[PDB]
């Protein structure tokens, strides 16, 4: 119980804003720590849901936070014979947030977009968008790699090839250590899913206020497929990064496609040019294998290991009866150029409809025993069904089969305690990594501090 | 020699019968003074009591109405009426047979995928609809059928939201016309009016949405949990037949529409016959569907086209009790699943007593399909159509009620037939009719004379 469950800090956002739907740690420039929090149904001055982002500084007491201002008005712009339009109603700004260096990236997956030319159009569709902010300088930029100006008719004659109109870019997001932003777009290419990547430096430098449609020169998008296995696979529902080919110069991507091959689900590991290295198939259909993906070295051998979440996995029980509890899979990375194999360990939920594996967070080395640890969210788990987060400690063999600590939700029913999870950062500067937990249903975020031993309370 | 009949020292024939069922009385005037009048029948005959003068009532159960059980008015219980003659503290036993001759009540609700991909399939599902009515009608006369339609969650990016004409006509940009998009729509409540069901099904036409996977699992959930709307009957056997030509949306897909609230498993249809939570609540998970299908005792049948038959067979394994058929122009395959389903329907013969007197008390010996007599049980289980079970009932009375003429009922649950039992209490003697009051033979006309005794 070395994560103090009594001395909790609570931050809160507006009612109905889904404050805590996403979150991340932010180190300004570059010492003090703050929490960026997404609230994707925050109202704008107009009383329509545009979403918002909050930047909470560290305070033991917690409370309300300042809003990170973004452009919330719709844009209309005529270029040549075309009219380009953005629609921010219900766009879900703060559906995903991620901090890198002195920059915060916040995305609106359901921002709509349209282009008009004479009597024709591209169709009004959710291409999505991400907003980048440099909070100290006040600088702003945008990145919306799925916006196009091809008219409806052309896609019909193409049989809908290279159709990025429903991307929902920024559904998921991650930044590499080098500063490459990687966006998941599950609706890409007519719901196959795609990834879009660009250097944060180049997004800022190539952005021009009032353009709406532009090409970031160093950007890189994944590919369309005619392979039925990928159809409606939601490739990019979740995303992560790591080292998986033993070459520290290159960086690999981990992508979740939780409805791949007729809802079997799959996680793929690719290089930065989207050429796939390994594929992990789902165990059971409709389990949403790949809903979440985490990367960390849990067994201390210096090689990143893979954690995949299957929240809707149904477990076998007496009298041939299945029970939806959720499951998490651990894949240890072997030495040499060898590929990953079968799961080294299967962690399974206990509570019915609990959705164990819905979120997976690296905690770093929580008890400083030389092995990194993880936290797994069961947003509707625990005896009451109010939510639960389980801490699993790492070891030489992989991870422990049973949790060292179980954090029960302090919020009422429907809070979604655990839906978002982040750790591996020392927030109060006591030398020990802490954990933050979102409860978007209650519009709150809980901060759990690590105590300076393997303590209890 | 001596017994409870003689030791009581009874004054009258009536009191003699009240002592015990085994006692008899001797009215014969030629019987000497020393001999006892109230005794066993053997001992009375042994003391030269005339057979004519012996008063010894016997309990009996005469069948009044004994029509035989029906084959293939309807007789499921036999006998139907019985007259019970009981004397003080006695108990006569009788028999009753039950047979499930009548057809089982069956409810079929039909879910029609009416998205644009079903355009070329529309005839098939309309044919299948009316052929369901026919197939089930010839299996059981007690049928009630209904239907509803689904497409998908009417929200971007499933729904075309431009231009403004596309909301009222999704097929606008194809220069044709289809209906506006809807999640799930309940068209016709479960009803016996089959000819109306056939008319309505043939009127249906397709709508259009964007993505191949559809929202049929919303429809299955609502068709399961909206009892009063759909109109399932408590006693009936419930079949839910589901048609589609495409893959399906499952829980957690809804996040592409901004929907994150888990499916609460409750009914949200109501007044306008539309699933009102379609745009605000996520698709249901396989487990939640299973819970509710089991809870509401509904059998799900997948009637899907051949291109997704393996997909739904696979889902069928994750939802036990579910069967899958191939939807096409030929309706043989899916109708067999309806025949199979009926052939699994089992019923129970559970006896219940009504209007039983306070003084009467019953006990039952049951003989079910295994033909073994189990005492103290009044219910058999696992009956098919035509199967017969048997019960042995014993009616015991406590003393002698002065109400005399009563009657009670023994009725199986769910059956309309019943055994009526008329009860009579014979507490008097034959010589009590010929009573001469104020007779000068007994104390100067102060005492009555009956059965060879003064009062
Ligand atoms: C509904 O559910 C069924 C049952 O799960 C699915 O059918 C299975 O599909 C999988 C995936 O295609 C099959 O697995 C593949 O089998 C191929 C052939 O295997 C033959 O030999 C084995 C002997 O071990 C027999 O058991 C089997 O019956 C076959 O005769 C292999 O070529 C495949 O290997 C390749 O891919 C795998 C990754 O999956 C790699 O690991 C290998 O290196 C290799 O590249 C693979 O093993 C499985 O056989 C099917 N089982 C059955 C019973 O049919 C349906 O696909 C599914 N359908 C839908 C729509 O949901
Ligand atoms: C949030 O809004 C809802 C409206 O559905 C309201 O009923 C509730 O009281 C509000 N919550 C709080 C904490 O005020
Ligand atoms: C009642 O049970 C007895 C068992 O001794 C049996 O002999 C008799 O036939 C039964 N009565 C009737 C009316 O069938
Ligand atoms: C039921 O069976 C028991 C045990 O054989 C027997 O004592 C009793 O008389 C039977 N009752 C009837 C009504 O047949
Ligand atoms: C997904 As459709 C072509 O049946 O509306
Ligand atoms: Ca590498
Ligand atoms: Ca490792
Ligand atoms: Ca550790
Ligand atoms: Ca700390
Ligand atoms: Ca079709
Ligand atoms: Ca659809
Ligand atoms: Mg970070
Ligand atoms: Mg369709």
């Amino acid at each position: 119980l070395n994560l103090d469950p009594v001395q909790l800090t609570f931050y809160a956002g507006p009612n109905g804003s889904q404050f805590g739907f996403s979150l991340d740690f932010h180190k300004d420039s570059h010492g003090r720590v703050a929490i960026v929090v997404g609230a994707p149904r925050t109202l704008g001055p107009s009383q329509e849901e545009t979403g918002g982002v909050f930047l909470c500084p560290w305070r033991a007491e917690g409370g309300q936070c300042p809003s990170l201002l973004f452009d919330l008005r719709d844009e209309t712009r005529n270029v040549g014979s075309q009219t380009l339009q953005t629609f921010k109603a219900r766009q879900g700004l703060g559906a995903s947030v991620v901090s890198w260096s002195d920059v915060i990236v916040a995305c609106a997956p359901w921002q709509h977009w349209n282009v008009l030319e004479k009597t024709e159009e591209a169709e009004k569709t959710p291409v999505g968008s991400c907003f980048l902010a440099q909070p100290e300088s006040g600088r702003r930029a945008e990145y919306s790699p799925c916006r196009g100006n091809t008219l409806s008719r052309i896609y019909v004659e193409n049989d809908f090839s290279w159709d990025k109109r429903y991307c929902e870019a920024g559904f998921s997001s991650v930044v590499t250590q080098a500063g490459e932003l990687v966006l998941g777009a599950p609706g890409g290419y007519y719901f196959l899913g795609l990834l879009a990547q660009a250097p944060v430096a180049d997004i800022f430098s190539s952005y021009r206020p009032g353009i709406l449609l532009w090409h970031v020169s160093s950007q890189s998008l994944s590919f369309d497929s005619s392979n039925p296995e990928y159809f409606d696979g939601y490739w990019g529902y979740s995303v992560a990064v790591g080292e998986f080919d033993g070459d520290l110069n290159t960086t690999e991507y981990v992508v979740g496609a939780p409805t791949w091959s007729w809802t079997l689900g799959a996680v793929e590991i690719l290089d930065s040019y989207y050429q796939r290295l390994h594929r992990l198939r789902g165990e059971q259909m409709a389990s949403y294998f790949g809903h979440s993906v985490a990367v960390t070295d849990v067994n201390g051998d210096g090689r990143h290991d893979l954690l995949v979440g299957a929240p809707l996995y149904m477990e076998s029980r007496a009298d041939r009866k299945l029970a939806e509890v959720g499951r998490v899979y651990l894949f240890l990375q072997p030495r040499g150029p060898h590929a990953l194999g079968a799961p080294s360990l299967l962690l399974t939920g206990t509570q019915l409809y609990g959705r164990f594996g819905s979120a997976i967070a690296p905690l770093g080395d929580l008890d400083r025993d030389g092995y990194n640890d993880i936290a797994v969210a069961a947003p509707y788990g625990g005896p009451s069904g109010r939510g639960q987060v389980l801490v699993f400690l790492g070891q030489s063999e992989g991870l422990r089969s049973r949790p060292s600590q179980v954090l029960d939700s302090p919020f009422p029913t429907g809070s979604a305690f655990g839906f978002s999870l982040r750790g591996a950062v020392d927030i109060d500067d006591n030398g020990y990594p802490d954990l933050i937990v979102g409860a978007y249903g209650a519009n709150q975020v809980a901060v759990y501090r690590a105590q300076p031993v393997v303590k209890a309370s | 020699g001596p017994n409870i009949c003689t030791t009581r020292g009874v004054s009258s024939c009536q009191q003699c019968l009240a002592v015990s069922p085994m006692c008899a009385w001797c009215s014969d005037e030629a019987l000497p003074l020393g001999s006892p009048r109230c005794d066993l029948k053997e001992n009375l005959l042994k003391d030269n009591c005339a057979p004519e003068s012996i008063e010894f009532p016997v309990s009996e159960a005469r069948v009044l109405e004994d029509r035989p059980l029906s084959d293939k008015q309807v007789t499921q219980v036999s006998p139907q009426r019985i007259a019970l003659r009981l004397r003080p503290d006695d108990s006569k036993n009788f028999s009753i047979q039950v047979r499930q001759v009548e057809d089982y009540p069956v409810d079929i609700y039909y879910l029609m995928d009416l998205s644009y991909s079903m355009k070329d399939d529309l005839w098939s599902i309309q044919n299948l609809g009316t052929k369901l009515a026919t197939q089930m009608r010839k299996l059981t006369s007690n049928l009630r059928i209904g239907f509803g339609a689904f497409v998908d969650k009417p929200v971007s990016p499933y729904m075309y939201i431009s231009p403004p004409e596309a909301l009222e006509n999704p097929c606008y940009d194809m220069k044709t016309t289809c209906l506006p998009m809807f999640g799930y729509k309940h068209v016709l409540t479960l009803t016996d009016q089959v000819t109306r069901f056939n008319e309505e099904v043939k009127k249906q036409s397709v709508s259009r949405n964007r993505d191949a996977p559809e929202g049929g699992f919303d429809a299955i959930m609502q068709a399961t949990v909206c009892d009063e709307k759909i109109g399932w009957r408590n006693d009936a056997s419930h079949l839910l037949v589901f048609t589609t030509d495409a893959k399906t949306h499952i829980a957690l897909d809804g996040r592409l529409a901004g929907i994150v609230q888990p499916n609460d498993g409750q009914c949200h249809v109501g007044s306008d016959n539309h699933y009102s939570a379609s745009t605000t609540m996520d698709y249901p998970s396989l487990g939640l569907m299973t819970e509710k299908l089991s809870q509401k005792n509904i059998n799900l049948i997948f009637a899907v086209t051949e291109n997704v038959v393996n997909l739904y067979q696979n889902y069928s394994e994750l939802i036990p009790g579910t069967t899958v058929g191939v939807l096409s122009m030929d309706s043989s395959n899916v109708l067999q699943l309806i025949v199979d389903a009926y052939g699994k329907i089992r019923s129970k013969v559970e006896l219940e007593v009504r209007d039983l007197p306070e003084e009467l008390s019953l006990s039952f010996n049951a003989t079910c399909l295994n033909n073994e007599v189990i005492p103290g049980l009044k219910s058999c289980m696992g009956l098919k159509i035509g199967d017969t079970v048997s019960f042995s009932i014993e009616a015991k009375v406590r003393g002698c009620p002065q109400e005399k003429e009563k009657s009670f009922t023994i009725k199986p649950v769910g059956f309309k037939d019943s055994l009526i039992v008329q009860v009579t209490f014979d507490c008097d003697c034959a010589c009590q009719a010929q009573a001469e009051p104020n007779s000068h033979r007994c104390n100067n006309g102060n005492g009555t004379f009956e059965c060879g005794v003064c009062r």
